[PDB]
């Protein structure tokens, strides 16, 4: 959100270094070649910079680490569909018999249409970072019991 | 015609007036002030016609009336001639009041029994209600009314505290206010008024505030207490509109649409009009 020069040269430093280890993939003798590889360092990156301006002190970077968490989690999101996109087209096949319980039919379901495999991956990582609430707020008052 | 006027209020947009009267009907009249152009009549009910009420436009033009029976017919012009949309029923013991809360306060239908008790309900098309109930005096609700208006909450999450403001008198001498509650069962009763010798009557709270909110408390002791709330949210203090006892028997007292002028029916069939004075005392202005 609020770029602070000290943190700039970090955003750039670590974002370059992404970049320079998937060259260093392709000169290397030990290391495999795959795309996938970078989109993860970047995930990774994008988180430690917001817990550095966190870390700051100052109240106009911690603005901007909760801009940088937002931007991390994107990049996990875009990982697990770019992946399916890729690689996996059909699930293990199920029954088919009319007798099957409700469950080999949902499972089935899945299996044919990919598209809403991808709404189901999105649904989980909202539901992650929406919290189960706490106590009831509002407790009887000792009735019935009169 | 009828020797006997009990109560008559008025619609709002001013063309129709309806009278309650004694014989159990409601007539529905055209406003022209002193004649009126008889255009309806609904006899169905039990002993005297204690109140009506017409609702705010928003929620139909309603008309909720209450008679000794104990329950609240409602009649709605349906294909341009009255009929029955509804009934109620969850109190009975004679219903004294019923009224229809502002437009922001939603289309709630305020029952007030002489059995304690008080209902507070929601007007549905598609039915359902929920029974909300909060028990106000314990003698019975001689009359209620309706809270000034909505309050606001701010912050991130508006319509917390006070909100719906519920107003009742019962007959044990005793006038308050409420707030509703969402954290503590029954509606947290405010601060308990006792000035009063003898049954509370009518209440009425003024539209118009300055500093202040007003609440006149009518008695059969004579007097008309006021209430004023000191900063709007302060404490209710003693403010008298007479001091001593008037040789009249007082019934309604309600105020204007724009000012502070009240209008107390005595018993002697003068409608004293008065207005606060040089002081923080009331003295008439006829």
């Amino acid at each position: 959100m609020e770029l602070s020069p000290t943190y700039q040269t970090e955003r750039f430093t670590k974002f370059s270094d992404t970049l320079k280890e998937f060259k260093i993939e392709q000169n290397n003798e030990q290391n495999p070649i795959d795309p996938f590889n970078i989109i993860r360092e970047f995930r990774s990156a994008a988180g430690q910079l917001a817990l550095d301006l966190a870390n700051s002190g100052d109240e106009s970077n911690v603005i901007s680490s909760k801009d940088w968490e937002l931007e991390a989690r994107f990049w996990h999101l875009v990982e697990l569909l770019l992946v399916f996109r890729n690689a996996d087209l059909d699930l293990d096949e199920m029954e088919l018999h009319p007798y099957n319980s409700r469950g080999l039919f949902e499972k089935k379901l899945m299996q044919d249409n990919k598209q809403l495999y991808q709404i189901w991956i999105v649904m989980v990582w909202l539901k992650e970072n929406t919290y189960v609430m706490e106590r009831p707020k509002n407790v009887p008052t000792s009735k019935w019991l009169n | 015609h009828n020797e006997l006027i009990h109560d008559a209020v008025l619609d709002y947009y001013g063309k129709r007036l309806a009278t309650c009267s004694s014989d159990k009907t409601i007539k529905i009249f055209e406003v022209e002030g002193e004649t009126h152009k008889l255009i309806d009549t609904l006899t169905g009910h039990e002993g005297p016609v204690w109140r009506v009420d017409w609702a705010h436009p928003k929620f139909g033009t309603i008309l909720a009336s209450c008679s000794y029976d104990g329950k609240v017919l409602i009649w709605k012009e349906e294909n341009g001639r009255w009929s029955q949309i509804a009934v109620h029923a969850v109190h009975s013991a004679s219903v004294n009041s019923v009224q229809w809360a502002p437009h922001e306060y939603g289309p709630l239908l305020l029952v007030a029994s002489s059995d304690g008790k008080v209902s507070v309900v929601e007007f549905k098309e598609n039915g359902t209600t929920s029974p909300i109930i909060i028990d106000a005096h314990a003698i019975g609700v001689n009359s209620a009314s309706w809270a000034p208006a909505t309050i606001e909450e701010d912050g991130e999450h508006n319509g917390t505290k006070e909100s719906r403001k519920f107003v009742t008198g019962g007959a044990d001498n005793l006038v308050k206010i409420w707030k509703y509650n969402s954290d503590a069962q029954t509606y947290v009763l405010e601060s308990t008024l006792e000035g009063h010798s003898d049954w509370v009557r009518d209440v009425a709270w003024s539209p118009t505030v300055l500093l202040r909110s007003y609440l006149a408390s009518v008695s059969q002791d004579r007097t008309c207490i006021i209430w004023t709330q000191d900063n709007e949210q302060g404490p209710w203090k003693k403010t008298l509109l007479k001091e001593e006892k008037f040789p009249d028997v007082l019934w309604r007292a309600s105020w204007s649409l724009s000012g502070n002028v009240l209008a107390l029916s005595g018993g002697d069939n003068k409608v004293t009009l008065w207005k606060e004075n040089l002081e923080g005392k009331w003295e008439p202005a006829g």
